[PDB]
RNA sequence: UUGAGCCUUGAUGUGUAGGAUAGGUGGGAGGCUUUGAAGUGUGGACGCCAGUCUGCAUGGAGCCGACCUUGAAAUACCACC
């Protein structure tokens, strides 16, 4: 219906500015909700090969608006650090069956490079979702200290999809659009910087921006 | 004639080998002996090459 | 334009004698192409199978490969450990998972631990995280899961010593396909698959791109895949583009033009040798030029390198009435019963066809017919006047050290067959191997050729209960030929065990069909008279395929 | 009249068991539904044959998310697909 009246005001075929882009966007203020960014950067990398692959994490600097809870699993004392610096779970070494034995509706990473109890069932009942942890990411230290605080900042990580498409959350529209823009900015150089050890052509072959549901335009 | 030319590369990794003539069709097993090698000097063994 | 996987130029190939199986090859493949490569057991098929795979680098000509593509090579007769189990033999295949998993374990241990923190991991760990990605060693278990289920693999527990012939190619098959290749390059991929297993190799097969070149002496199996046909005859490449019915005839027509001009040029140097041997007629010139081209002409031209003829098989002792009856036979190993209650009688001068699925008992049978096994219930009562010749299903019986002659006659200038002896030298060339190829050793030879003697050198007791395990193994469609001709004259009885039922179709007389539970069923007739019962006394069920696939 | 390429529009993706044809990440969330339902004939391609997509018949205001009993989840834009 609306879609396929849009598809009118959509204009796939010319890509667009970084500023243009948004000016197009915004006139989509009339969904009923929040109306979200779900960017998709495209990148020219294959794939297959393991060496080209990158699974990093960044923190975007205005935030995504919305918060989950933020789990940590320490080996000891380790859980209850968060406790007192507003960490939404925290899980005991001898608790890592009981960590989210009924719920597991926690997208917090576990970060404790002391306490390395707790993993959980080593096949997906802690490694299929992501919730093995690792310093790759930037959270596999033991001090907690900088993570409470990247917790509440939501450091978001470079999930790499079946052919280098990836998404995240970039201050939805309720957000100025120069806020917008700064963090496509400071995105886009983190991963130039997150670049893989092999690399041809142009490494950027396209970025979208849309809404969970507003329509797709160039980011160019 | 039924004996053709056969190369004994080295083993050393240097570049020498000698040459000699070998029945290809009653002998498919590979040769390697133990030859001098005048450029490091020692015996080192010699296998078969093209 | 573009395209243009892989690339051969000008590659010839020389062997030990003089000849050239392969000699100025030059063509090309492309993305999704399917060829099927025919020809006659020496063509130098396999040999160019282990080029294009890259095997062996000692062609004259160049063989390039694109670039980033994964080749899967499945040889004539894949070697696997007689120690290991299918599980630790199917683990080895997704190695790099395994050990990622073990090693991601491992650093989750070594991790909490406040020795080189910031050194151990950073360099180690992230050589991993993506090797648990690209790969996904995660849910390999689901993978395994799945696809055991679409080949029907053994139980995991079994051992490879345990295995049976066609499930050890089915082993085989995953371990290769595992991989994700693009070339799949297979040399007689179905040479001990069942229907069932074939007809889904080979809708498998259709569905998967990336180029697959198959070497197959089955009509109806490479009609089904084939989109291009290489011949490769003598030592030339001949592609063909159609069916195999449209290429036979074109076989047939280039055979038949080439034997007359054969002929033609015969009945020239015949004419031409004449005027040279005529006289000089005076002080004239007798033409040093005509003479440098009548020399010239005497060329030389391969004939067909092996135009496999009707085998030979001496009969031996006259047989009785008695032709070892069977009474309430059962088998099991362990739990697992192949056979329970089972009797029946052989007639005199009979051929059965024994026809089942994989790992159902069929070399069970012979087994225990031949006195290697024993019966769990039940006699087999042997005739007095038989006499047993019992065929191995596998060829890895012989050494590869050995020369033809040697390894058939036993170093001996004469030997016997039956009971008169005759020379071992021409009970071998009975058997096509002529004095030229009577010296090459039993390891450099042909699948083909490997078969052809090693049931010439087991067919030579001159017994008469001819108890065949798949003799139809490597055989073109002339050498299937000449030995199912052989077989009809055949006094003795002849039991044969083989899953191509258009082989048994020609000579089978009794029929043992194999079933579910452990249910095995006698039968008196051929194949179509089978067909008659099974419609007498008919049932309603055709829903065979469900295409289980691999990926998720 | 056509081969081939490119770009956009559509459609197709049925292992086992949760519910029953489900390709990957989503981003996260009930919104879609009313340019007129879940429902009432069947249009037709296909199917692994249970049916899910779809032309037209009146009315025209309906499903799931979430819970997950399985590795994974909810066709509810857009992305190189
Ligand atoms: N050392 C050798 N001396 C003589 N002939 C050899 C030697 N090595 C190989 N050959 C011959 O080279 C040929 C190789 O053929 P290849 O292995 O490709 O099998 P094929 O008969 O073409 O195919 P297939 O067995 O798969 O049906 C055979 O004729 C074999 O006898
Ligand atoms: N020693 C053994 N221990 C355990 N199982 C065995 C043993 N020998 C045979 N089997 C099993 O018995 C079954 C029948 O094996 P058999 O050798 O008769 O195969 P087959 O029916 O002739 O199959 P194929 O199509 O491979 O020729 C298989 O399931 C096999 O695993
Ligand atoms: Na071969
Ligand atoms: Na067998």
């Amino acid at each position: 219906k609306r879609m396929r009246v849009i598809r009118e005001k959509v204009d796939a075929t010319k890509q667009y500015d970084i500023n243009e882009a948004i000016a197009l966007l915004k006139e989509l203020a009339t969904a009923k909700f929040v109306e979200s960014v779900d960017v998709a950067v495209n990148l020219g990398i294959d794939a297959r090969k393991s060496d080209q692959n990158v699974r990093g994490a960044t923190v975007l600097p205005h935030g995504t608006g919305r918060s989950v809870r933020v789990a940590v699993f320490t080996q000891g004392a380790n859980a209850e650090a968060a406790k007192a610096a507003g960490a939404e779970l925290v899980g005991m070494e001898d608790l890592a069956d009981q960590i989210k034995k009924g719920e597991m509706n926690f997208d917090v990473v576990i970060a404790s490079p002391d306490a390395m109890r707790v993993v959980g069932q080593l096949g997906q009942v802690l490694g299929p979702r992501g919730l093995m942890p690792n310093p790759k990411v930037g959270t596999v230290t033991p001090n907690v200290a900088e993570a409470v605080k990247n917790a509440k900042a939501g450091q978001v990580r470079y999930r790499n999809d079946k052919n280098g498409i990836i998404h995240t959350t970039i201050g939805k529209v309720d957000f100025d659009a120069d806020k917008l823009k700064e963090n496509l900015e400071a995105l886009l150089v983190a991963l130039k910087k997150a670049k893989p050890t092999q690399a041809k052509g142009v490494y950027i072959k396209k970025v979208s921006i849309s809404t969970t549901m507003g329509a797709g335009v160039a980011v160019d | 004639g039924i004996r053709e030319k056969i190369k004994l590369v080295s083993s050393a990794g240097t570049g020498h080998f000698y040459t000699t003539t070998k029945n290809k069709r009653t002998k498919p097993e590979k040769l390697e002996l133990k030859k001098f090698d005048p450029v490091v000097r020692q015996h080192v063994i010699y296998k078969e090459a093209k | 334009m573009a395209q243009f996987v892989y690339t051969m130029h000008r590659v010839g190939k020389v062997v030990p004698p003089k000849r050239h199986i392969l000699k100025n090859i030059s063509l090309s493949f492309f993305p999704g192409a399917k060829i099927g490569v025919l020809g006659l057991n020496g063509a130098g098929k396999s040999t160019l199978l282990r080029i294009m795979a890259g095997i062996d680098k000692d062609i004259e000509g160049e063989a390039r490969p694109q670039p980033d593509i994964k080749i899967g090579y499945l040889p004539q007769e894949p070697q696997l450990n007689p120690e290991h189990t299918v599980r630790e033999s199917i683990e080895e295949a997704v190695s790099e998972v395994v050990n990622a998993l073990k090693r991601l374990d491992e650093v989750y241990a070594l991790y909490a631990d406040p020795d080189a923190d910031f050194d151990k991991l950073a360099a180690e760990q992230g050589r991993l995280e993506e090797i648990i990605q690209a790969h996904d060693g995660h849910n390999l278990n689901v993978q395994l899961e799945r696809a055991a289920d679409a080949l029907r693999l053994p139980d995991w527990d079994a051992k490879i010593a345990n295995l049976s012939g066609g499930e050890r190619r089915r082993v085989a098959l995953c371990r290769l396909l595992l991989e994700k290749p693009d070339m799949l390059l297979l040399d007689q991929p179905t040479n001990h698959l069942d229907a069932e297993s074939v007809a889904w190799l080979e809708r498998f097969l259709h569905d998967f791109e990336g180029t697959v070149v198959a070497i197959t002496h089955d009509r109806y199996f490479l009609d089904n895949v084939a989109g291009w046909i290489l011949e490769l005859d003598r030592g030339e490449g001949i592609p063909w583009e159609g069916n195999y019915s449209s290429w036979l005839e074109q076989k047939d027509q280039r055979l038949a033009q080439e034997a007359s001009q054969e002929a033609a040029r015969r009945k020239s140097i015949e004419k031409e040798l004449e005027w040279v041997r005529q006289g000089t007629k005076g002080r004239q010139s007798k033409g040093k030029a005509r003479l440098a081209r009548f020399e010239e002409l005497n060329s030389t031209e391969y004939q067909k390198r092996n135009e496999t003829n009707e085998l030979f098989i001496p009969p031996g002792p006259r047989l009785g009435d008695k032709v070892l009856e069977v009474s309430n036979l059962r088998k099991s190993y362990g739990d697992r019963l192949l056979i329970d209650s089972l009797s029946f009688s052989i007639p005199k001068g009979a051929i059965v066809g024994i026809i089942g699925p994989n790992g159902a008992g069929k070399s069970t049978l012979f087994r225990m017919i031949s006195g290697q096994e024993q019966p769990d219930s039940g006699t087999i009562t042997l005739g007095e006047t038989v006499k047993l010749a019992s065929v191995d299903q596998f060829r890895d019986s012989m050494d590869n050290s050995k020369t033809v002659w040697e390894e058939v006659s036993g170093g001996l200038d004469i030997m016997k067959i039956g009971n008169t002896e005759m020379p071992s030298r021409a009970y071998v060339g009975r058997f096509n191997f002529k004095g030229v190829d009577q010296g090459k050793r039993v390891g450099e030879l042909s699948g083909g050729e490997r078969g052809r003697l090693h049931l010439a050198k087991l067919l030579q007791v001159g017994g008469n209960m001819l108890l065949l395990d798949q003799p139809t193994n490597d055989l073109d469609i002339e050498t299937l030929r000449a030995l199912e001709n052989a077989l009809l004259e055949f006094p003795g009885c002849a039991m044969v065990i083989s899953h191509d039922r258009w082989f048994l179709d020609r000579i089978a007389t009794h029929i043992l069909d194999y079933q579910d539970e452990g249910k095995v069923e006698f039968f008196e007739g051929n194949f179509t008279e089978y067909e008659e019962y099974k419609k007498r006394t008919l049932g309603a069920d055709a829903l065979e395929p469900k295409r289980i696939k691999y990926k998720r």
